[PDB]
DNA sequence: TAATAGATTAGAGCCGTTTA
C-alpha cells in the first residue's frame, strides 16, 4: 500500500534501496496514485538538497528531530490516506524471534 | 474552485497560519495550507499548482 | 562529600522531586584532564546515559517506567552508621496488580555503635508500620513478609518481628551478602557464567549470580568476573528456590537508572540511598516515604 | 560435581500490558505504564549550567547512539520512548551567582522560593551543580 | 583497658563503561 524510503546519508544512494524503490515508482505509475512513496528524512548531515532525484520532487517526513513526531506524521498521514484493531502484543511475541536468536538461553550442559 | 490558499514562510511564521486557517474552517470556509493540508510523501509544488490553479 | 545527600535531606521537609546534574555528566566533551581525553568518558555510554537520566526524569515526574509480574512484601531494610539507624524499603502488588514500590521510612534508632540489629521496641514498630502500610494498599493484611536485610537477624529481634506480626502471616528472614569470594569461572568460553544461575549451598542458603553474562545483551552486566550474592534464609521457613526468584525478581526494580539488572536487590540499594540521605541532615518527623525524594 | 540450577529471568511489564526483559527494550517498544502529560523541568544552577542543560535537553529529544548498541541499545528520543514533551523551552531557570552547609543552603534557598513563590509548576527541580 | 584470630558489618573512594 505504501513505500517508506529511509533517507539517511547512506541510504539514499546505495544500489539495494535504489533499486527497490525504482521499482516502487514504477509500481507507483501502475497504480496511479502520487500518495504512495514517503522519504523518512533521518539524518542532520544530509539536507533536503543532495537527495536523490526520484525522492526529490516528494514530500519527506521530518525524522531529523524528535522521531516521534516523525511518527505522528507517519500515522495521521497514514490515517488521511486510509491505510490499513490494534493489538501490541503480535509485536511482543515477535520482538524474539528474529532480533532475539543469537541472543537466549538456550539449553546445553555447561 | 471552492478553497481558500494560504502562502506563507514554513520555517518561521507557522502559528499565524494554523491559527488563521482553524478559525476558518471553523467558519466553515475550506481551506488549504502547506503545513496542514500538504501530504507527505507526494509532489509538493504539483499540488501546489493544482490546488492553486483547480480549486481557489 | 556530603552535599547530594543533605541537600535531599533539606528538601525532604517540602515535597519536590529533585534530580542532581552534576555539569561533568551533561556535556563531558568540554570537561578534560587538561592533557588528553576527557575526565569522564561517556562516548561508549553515552546513549545509555542518555537512557538512564530520562528514565530518572520520568520516575521523577510522577511516571511509572515498568511493572513486575501476588500476597507478599518485600521489605528490605539497611543499617546506617553515625548510633545505628536502621531504614526499609517495601514493594508488593496491589489488587490492581500495581506495583506499589514505597518506602519503610521513620528510622529506626538502635542506640549500640555496632550492633546492626534493631531494638524489640523498633523492631515492633518496623514491622507494624510495614504491615500498616500494606493493610491501606491492599485493603488487607500480607500473606507472606519476605523481609531481608544484609545482616544476620538475631533472635530477640526476630521474636519482636513474630510477637507483632498477626495471625496468618508468615515472614521469613533472609540475607544478602556482598563481595563473598567465590569467583565461579567458565572454563570453556572466554565470557563469565551467564546471569540468574544459581548454586544451592544448603536448603536455607545458596549463591546467586545475579549479574554476570546476559544472552539477551550478548555481554556481561559486570567487568572482569561476577561476583555472586549469598542469599541465606536464616530465619523463617521457606524455599531457597523460591527466594531466589523473588531476589532475582527484586533486581529488577532500578529506576534510579536504566540498566538490564543490579547485581543487589533493589529494596536493599534504595533502602541505603534513603537511610544515607535521612542521616545527611536533622531528624524530619514522618519523612516524605516515597523514592522520587530520595534517587 | 554440584549442579547449578537455573532461575529463569523475570519479565518486567511495561504498557499495554506487554512484558520484556530489558528495561530499554521494553520502554523502546512499548513504552512507560502510566502516560504523564510532560516534564515542566525546573533548573536551579548558574548561565553555564543552564546552557548545558539546554543543549543536552535538545540533544535528548534526538536519538543518542551508543558506541556499541547490540549490549546496550540506543535511546530512541523521550518523546519516542515515553510519550511525553520535556523540551528545552519549557524550562523555569533559577539564576546562582560548614562551607558544604552554605553551598547546600543556596540551592536549597532557590528551590523554596521557586516552589513556593513563583507561579510555574515544576514536575521535579533538576540541580544543575557546576564542577 | 590492650592484644590475636575468624565472621560480619559498615562506610568511603576510584576507574571503566561490559571482549563484537
Ligand atoms: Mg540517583
Amino acid at each position: 500500500c505504501k513505500f517508506l524510503i529511509v533517507s539517511s546519508t547512506a541510504g539514499n544512494k546505495r544500489e539495494g534501496v535504489l533499486k527497490e524503490l525504482a521499482v516502487a515508482t514504477k509500481v507507483k505509475k501502475h497504480l496511479q496514485d502520487d500518495m504512495f512513496i514517503i522519504p523518512l528524512a533521518i539524518d542532520e548531515n544530509l539536507s533536503y538538497d543532495d537527495i536523490n532525484i526520484e525522492i526529490v520532487r516528494l514530500n519527506a517526513i521530518d525524522f531529523k528531530k524528535s522521531w516521534a513526531k516523525g511518527l505522528q506524521d507517519l500515522l495521521d498521514a497514514f490515517e488521511k490516506q486510509n491505510v490499513p484493531p490494534p493489538d501490541h502484543s503480535k509485536s511482543n511475541l515477535l520482538y524474539q524471534q528474529i532480533f532475539l536468536h543469537d541472543k537466549q538461553a538456550i539449553e546445553k550442559e555447561e | 474552485r471552492n478553497k481558500i490558499f494560504i502562502s506563507h514562510a514554513t520555517p518561521e511564521d507557522d502559528d499565524f497560519t494554523r491559527w488563521l486557517s482553524l478559525k476558518l474552517i471553523g467558519l466553515g470556509y475550506e481551506v488549504w495550507c502547506d503545513i496542514l493540508f500538504l501530504d507527505k510523501g507526494v509532489d509538493f509544488w504539483s499540488t501546489i499548482e493544482k490546488e492553486i490553479r483547480e480549486n481557489t | 562529600a556530603q552535599f547530594h545527600d543533605q541537600l535531599k535531606a533539606r528538601l525532604l521537609e517540602h515535597t519536590i522531586p529533585t534530580q542532581i546534574l552534576r555539569e561533568s555528566t551533561l556535556a563531558w566533551r568540554d570537561f578534560k584532564n587538561t592533557f588528553g581525553a576527557p575526565i569522564r568518558d561517556f562516548s561508549k555510554i553515552e546513549g545509555h546515559l542518555a537512557w538512564t537520566i530520562s528514565t530518572a526524569a520520568y520516575y521523577k515526574a510522577g511516571g511509572k517506567p515498568w511493572k513486575l509480574g501476588p500476597g507478599v512484601c518485600y521489605l528490605g531494610l539497611v543499617y546506617k552508621k553515625i548510633q545505628n539507624a536502621c531504614c526499609a524499603a517495601q514493594m508488593f502488588l496491589d489488587n490492581g496488580d500495581g506495583t506499589v514500590f514505597k518506602g519503610e521510612v521513620g528510622p529506626w534508632y538502635n542506640p549500640e555503635k555496632g550492633e546492626y540489629h534493631l531494638k524489640p521496641k523498633e523492631a515492633k514498630a518496623l514491622l507494624t508500620q510495614a504491615l500498616e502500610s500494606y493493610k491501606e494498599q491492599n485493603k488487607s493484611y500480607p500473606k507472606e513478609v519476605f523481609i531481608h536485610a544484609r545482616t544476620r537477624f538475631n533472635d530477640e529481634e526476630w521474636n519482636a518481628f513474630n510477637e507483632v506480626t498477626p495471625k496468618n502471616t508468615n515472614l521469613v528472614g533472609v540475607t544478602i551478602t556482598k563481595s563473598k569470594p567465590l569467583k565461579l569461572y567458565k572454563t570453556e568460553g572466554a565470557f563469565p557464567i551467564m546471569r540468574g544461575n544459581a548454586y544451592i549451598v544448603d536448603e536455607k542458603k545458596a549463591f546467586l549470580w545475579t549479574l554476570g553474562f546476559v544472552p539477551k545483551l550478548q555481554s556481561t552486566l559486570s567487568m572482569e568476573v561476577p561476583n555472586p550474592i549469598f542469599i541465606e534464609i536464616n530465619k523463617g521457613e521457606a524455599e531457597i528456590q523460591q527466594v531466589l526468584k523473588d531476589i532475582l525478581a527484586l533486581t529488577k526494580l532500578n529506576y534510579n537508572a536504566c540498566i538490564y539488572a543490579d547485581g543487589e536487590p533493589v529494596t536493599l540499594r534504595f533502602a541505603n540511598k534513603i537511610g544515607e540521605i535521612l542521616t545527611a541532615s536533622t531528624e524530619i518527623k514522618t519523612p516524605p516515604l516515597a523514592f522520587k525524594y530520595y534517587i | 560435581m554440584k549442579e547449578l540450577i537455573y532461575i529463569e529471568e523475570p519479565s518486567i511489564l511495561f504498557a499495554h500490558g506487554q512484558k520484556c526483559t530489558d528495561p530499554r527494550d521494553g520502554l523502546a517498544l512499548f513504552g512507560p505504564l502510566n502516560q504523564i502529560y510532560g516534564i515542566k523541568s525546573g533548573v536551579v544552577g548558574t548561565q553555564k549550567g543552564l546552557q548545558i542543560f539546554k543543549s543536552y535537553l535538545d540533544k535528548i529529544q534526538k536519538p543518542i547512539y551508543n558506541h556499541n548498541n547490540i549490549t546496550r541499545p540506543m535511546f530512541p528520543g523521550f518523546e519516542a520512548v515515553f510519550g511525553c514533551k520535556w523540551e528545552s523551552q519549557n524550562i523555569v531557570f533559577k539564576e546562582i551567582t560548614k562551607r558544604t552547609y552554605d553551598l547546600v543552603t543556596l540551592f536549597n534557598d532557590k528551590i523554596i522560593t521557586a516552589n513556593k513563590n513563583d507561579e510555574e509548576r515544576v514536575d521535579v527541580w533538576f540541580v544543575i551543580v557546576p564542577e
